[PDB]
């Protein structure tokens, strides 16, 4: 209801509005994944448990690459993978 | 010490009055039969009432593992914005730079235990 | 844990009576007379608040050594492959196999159950010594009866620890 | 010094150094209970009877409870004195039902007592010890403030240091309904989180789906626990 | 028929709403019965049944005052209000989303002041929010998105490019998720300066007269003093790039790495032990930092996967209590963790000694009111033991002190006070069905006087011999406390006691439950009378 961009009430007739006609097929029919459209209705119940659902970790943070080398080059705790 | 606590403890709320309680208060130990036992239960060694370099700050995040860390000397991040524009801001001390890749160990088991 | 530099006239009961309330606890055999100690706990959060809160204290009139140290089989495989002088490289210990949800670590319960199972409570446990028990209701009733009795009892002299 | 709060305040008239003209716009509000409200009254009249009447009011609650009645002290535009004067008359009086029961003196102070309690101010102050402000105060508005066992004495002493320090700004006129409905909107939140204590298990949470839903969880997770105990002996056993 | 009408003659809207009235706090029926009202109003506008909106109005709050830390749910209902055309409230709902969070919100802040910046239309103003946000959530972990979001209103609105580089220094040293992109914003900003009077937006000019040896007022050739200006200035930009490159790796290594879920949930989640474990090493470790208006906000981040939990509830209260020295701001924790947290016994229970030292005690005496007033009057048959002597403990201590003392030798008069010994006894009456009997007993026995014994073994032991009842007489702890009272007891001699158990106690108890009694009185004779150990043998010899 906040973050699909596409449910927000004070922007959300804009972003259907401004879809655009795609009066050509072949702009529809170029790309061959899914929509994967999060509608407003859903709710708590659907992924009970988050952690058994496959989460990813986040990001490590970036830093940038000309001072690359000033960093500690051995981490403190033994991590595998 | 987790037994004589929690016994003193039911015992004075069952047979002592907050007369005698108020006049059992005194402040230089911050001593209070109520709560004082509540709070030094699982840790004994408590004392009820230059941060940089004591052994509590040195290993923090990582127990054992002893690493002088490098911070900058005079920080600004408690300052609020508001009051930084009032005048300039200084260029930042640092201190301990030379150690960002030193982590040293006190290996009391190998030492004392396996090679006696 | 490592707890080394004991009196020697410590017992293991007696070292398994400071080193408890910190949290449950798998073994904690001590060598013949090599003046150091070995307690295992379940958690990493409960051995280090064991190496926060016991560092430096005195077991029976010796300030006691707290630190890391391996086990009983990873030791005599480090002192045969160091009088080999070989390798002795070691090898990680075992995980839990996360995500866990019933277990709140740092957490004792010393001894039919219809528990509701929300999340404020506890719900499994690691029984002490070992296997898993459904956490009860009655937890505090058993374990003030107990310190009750174990008042009474080492008072009068059938328990030093 | 003595105990007698007349001597006390003569003393912090004489040597604080303009200790008369007032605060502008100064409101400070401290509610206070009671068990019985018959004793309370003798000490709020005596006490009205030396302060202005627009100076210090006494607002009752609805009587909710019925049993501990909840009085709001609010002093508008008071002195740097007549804060010192109302809290250690109110300070004392609260604190004199437990400690000595058979003095009755209502401006004086008996040694063996300690002045303890709790103020609010509003948060539009300046400040630009034996008075700390709280961390994690609970009304949305306020600036709930800590005085921590003293003398009568040094309780004067503090307070007139302290009030010398503040100023305050431009709050509006019926703040103190404000605060009236913010405290009792905050212990009435409290009572009932009290009155939920017996209805958790199927009072109002639908146990019959939820462990449904988190009993194969559950069990999952003693699997892991005990192929934990198993791996952990495999583990430390010399073999 | 209307829009209002017929909903309510629909079938689903009973059921749906009796499903909410019946099981409140659950929340996916909130969220079905907040759907279908949503969906019941298919074009929401200016113009829709004003009936219907009242009820969409009444539906979000009352769940946002059942579930307060939901924060999505705050955003929602403020823009729902902000289409709906009046932004007055929008900014109400969005204040009480972030002071039910006590400030310390990340989301709510981002989405109040990505709304503020179109409606609030004063400069100053709104210069004041963003002060406020940096000083309660600024030194967030993943606030990126609030520092970028002032920087670009800083870029946009002001002409000056002085208060850029301030906030822009304040970055620089703030450990932050992703802190490179504010350090490559400020080296490219350096390396785009264009002339020696602009290296005193930095810093001051005698800074950089005295630390980097450089003269703003050196005329003259100034292409290669600018140059040596820019390097020495991004040497110390690259000093201060290891500090911060430290802190967050550090914390990201150890950690960040390891939380997966930072949002509310509902109440019947439970989080993982993977998280409890690193949430506590995480606040074990800011609190090293002496940062507090870090620690302050990662103790209300740590709130939001495990609330209910409690062990942050409690964790939090005692780092108030022993570490900052603020003990009101301790107390109200705890008031405000026994709104959220489930397992509510230790919180009240360190609640109860919190109250008790700020000698603040009629709160205590009315505390404990609306505990001995939430079971009907009626705690004595609770079922949890835990909570009844936590209540009896400090109404004990209550009721000592306002009696005063009835018995001699100046002892105040504990459990056996006419209104605690009568909740005493409805519990030692239920006899096996009430767990907790043996402490009750246990603890009536520490008298050590003579009337106040005299007092305990007329009512209670002596009582228990002449209903005869069978736990009491079956259980060998009873026995052992009725000859442990009369054995402490300092106004008998040592004969009379010896004699008075022997003859008149141990002749009472009955020989077909010896099995059980004797091994907890053995243990007392041994302890005590070692040498009438043989009596209490031959008393219960397998032959009669």
């Amino acid at each position: 209801k906040v973050f699909v961009d596409a449910n927000r009430f004070d922007i959300g007739d804009l972003v259907k509005a401004s879809k655009l006609p795609q009066r050509a097929n072949e702009k529809s029919a170029h790309h061959s994944f899914k929509q994967t459209s999060r509608s407003r209705d859903e709710t708590c119940e659907s992924n009970p448990f988050p952690r058994l659902n496959n989460p990813k970790k986040l990001e490590p943070p970036k830093i940038l690459s000309q001072w690359s080398n000033t960093i500690p080059k051995t981490s403190i705790f033994y991590s595998v993978d | 010490m987790n037994d004589i606590l929690t016994d003193y403890k039911t015992f004075y709320l069952t047979h002592s009055n907050i007369v005698t309680y108020e006049s059992s208060i005194i402040d230089s130990n911050t001593f209070d039969p109520i709560l004082y036992p509540e709070l030094k239960m699982s840790n004994p060694k408590y004392d009820p009432v230059d941060w940089h370099k004591k052994t509590e700050w040195k290993e923090a995040g990582h127990i054992g593992i002893t690493t002088e860390r490098p911070q900058i000397s005079n920080s600004i991040i408690e300052c609020n914005s508001g009051t930084l524009i009032q005048k300039p801001i200084s260029l930042p001390n640092f201190r301990n730079l030379e150690k960002i890749n030193q982590v040293k160990i006190n290996d009391l088991y190998t030492e004392e235990f396996l090679k006696e | 844990v490592f707890i080394g530099g004991l009196s020697s006239l410590v017992t293991e009961d007696e070292l398994r009576a400071y080193f408890q309330p910190f949290g449950t606890i798998v073994y904690v055999k001590i060598p013949v007379g090599k003046c150091c100690g070995f307690v295992q706990y379940v958690d990493r959060l409960s051995a280090e608040a064991a190496i926060a809160g016991m560092q430096g204290f005195p077991i029976a009139n010796s300030r006691v050594r707290l630190s890391w140290g391996r086990s009983a089989k990873q030791t005599a495989l480090l002192q045969q492959a160091m009088l080999s002088n070989s390798l002795q490289v070691q090898q990680q210990q075992p995980g839990l196999q996360q995500p866990n949800y019933g277990y709140i670590p740092s957490s004792t319960c010393e001894a039919n159950v219809s528990s509701t199972m929300l999340p404020g409570c506890q719900i499994l446990n690691y029984s002490n010594p070992q296997q898993v028990i459904m956490q009860g209701s009655e937890a505090v009733v058993n374990s003030t009866n107990a310190m009750l009795n174990r008042l009474e009892q080492g008072s009068n002299g059938f328990m030093f620890a | 010094q003595s105990f007698d709060i007349w001597k006390n305040l003569d003393r912090i008239r004489s040597t604080k150094k303009n200790a008369g003209q007032f605060i502008k716009g100064s409101l400070l509000i401290l509610p206070m209970r009671t068990e019985d409200k018959q004793q309370f009254d003798e000490c709020m009249d005596e006490l009205h009877k030396y302060i202005s009447k627009d100076i210090l009011r006494c607002y009752p609650q609805k009587e909710q409870k019925d049993e501990g009645m909840l009085f709001y002290i609010v002093l508008k535009d008071f002195n740097i004195l007549d804060s010192c004067f109302v809290l250690s008359v109110l300070l004392a009086f609260q604190k004199r039902l437990w400690m000595a029961p058979s003095e009755k003196s209502y401006f004086r102070v008996p040694k063996n007592i300690n002045l303890t309690g709790s103020f609010y101010l509003p948060k539009n102050i300046e400040t630009g010890s034996s008075i700390v402000e709280v961390g994690f105060n609970v009304v949305p508005d306020f600036q709930q403030f800590q005085v921590k066992a003293c003398h009568v004495s040094k309780f004067m002493n503090e307070l007139s240091n302290f009030f010398s320090q503040v100023e305050f700004g431009k709050c509006e006129a019926n703040v103190i309904n404000y605060f009236k409905r913010e405290y009792n909107r905050t212990y009435s939140q409290i009572s009932l989180a009290l009155y939920e204590l017996p209805l958790i298990g199927d009072g109002l949470f639908d146990i019959k789906s939820y462990i449904s839903k988190t009993r194969p969880i559950i069990e999952t997770s003693k699997a892991q626990m005990i192929k934990h105990i198993s791996e952990m002996k495999a583990y430390n056993e010399i073999s | 028929m209307d829009k209002y009408t017929a909903l309510i003659h629909d079938e689903n809207f009973s059921t749906l709403t009796l499903n909410v009235s019946r099981y409140p706090k659950s929340l996916a029926y909130w969220e079905k019965l907040l759907n279908y009202i949503v969906k019941a109003s298919a074009p929401i506008c200016k113009s829709t049944e004003p009936q219907l909106l009242k009820l969409i109005r009444c539906t979000y709050s009352s769940m946002l005052n059942e579930f307060p830390y939901l924060e999505n749910y705050y955003i929602d209902f403020a823009l729902l209000e902000y289409k709906l055309g009046n932004v007055s409230m929008s900014h109400k709902i969005f204040q009480r989303g972030l002071q039910a969070f006590n400030q310390r919100s990340l989301l709510l802040w981002t989405s109040y002041l990505k709304f503020c910046n179109n409606v609030i239309s004063h400069q100053k103003q709104l210069f004041k929010k963003y002060e406020t946000a940096e000083e309660y959530v600024g030194l967030h972990f993943f606030s990126g998105e609030f520092w970028d979001l002032y920087l670009e209103q800083i870029s946009s609105r002001c002409t000056s490019s002085k208060k850029y580089w301030n906030v822009l220094r304040k970055i620089l040293e703030i450990p932050l998720h992703s802190f490179s992109k504010f350090y490559a914003l400020w080296l490219q900003r350096i390396d785009d300066i264009m002339d020696l009077k602009q290296l005193s937006q930095l810093t001051s000019k005698d800074e950089l007269l005295k630390k980097l040896k450089i003269d703003i007022n050196y005329s003259g050739r100034k292409g290669p003093y600018l140059q040596d200006a820019k390097k020495k200035l991004k040497k110390i930009t690259k000093e201060m790039y290891m500090v911060v490159q430290y802190q967050v790796l550090e914390i990201y290594s150890i950690f960040e790495s390891k939380i997966y879920i930072n949002y509310y949930t509902s109440p019947e989640t439970l989080v993982s032990s993977d998280e409890i474990e690193t949430w506590i090493k995480y606040l074990d470790y800011t609190i090293t930092l002496q940062t507090d208006s870090l620690t302050h906000l990662n103790f209300q981040r740590a709130l939001l996967p495990l609330a209910h939990y409690d062990l942050v509830w409690i964790k939090y209260s005692k780092w108030l209590i022993n570490s900052k020295n603020d003990l009101l701001g301790a107390k109200n924790v705890l008031l405000m963790g026994l709104k959220f947290s489930l397992k509510k016994t230790e919180i009240i229970k360190l609640l109860y000694s919190v109250i008790c030292k700020l000698n603040e005690y009629v709160l205590l005496r009315n505390l404990l009111e609306k505990i001995e007033s939430s079971y009907s009057d009626n705690v004595e048959n609770v079922d949890d033991f835990e909570i009844f002597w936590d209540y009896l403990q400090f109404k004990t201590f209550c009721q000592n002190s306002l009696y005063s003392s009835r018995y001699s030798d100046s002892q105040s008069n504990g459990l056996l006070n006419k209104e605690l010994f009568d909740k005493v006894w409805k519990r030692l009456s239920c006899k096996e069905k009430k767990s907790g009997q043996e402490i009750l007993l246990n603890n009536l026995v520490q008298f050590y006087s003579k009337d106040t014994v005299e007092f305990v073994e007329k009512n209670i032991f002596q009582k228990i011999i002449e209903f005869g009842w069978e736990y009491y007489l079956q259980n060998g702890m009873f026995w052992n406390c009725y000859c442990r009272l009369i054995y402490f007891d300092t106004s008998r001699s040592y004969l009379d006691k010896r004699q008075y158990i022997v003859r008149k106690i141990w002749p009472q108890i009955d020989k077909k439950f010896a099995q059980s009694v004797l091994p907890s009185l053995t243990e007392f004779c041994e302890s005590y009378f070692p040498e009438e150990m043989d009596t209490l043998e031959e008393m219960f010899t397998e032959e009669p």
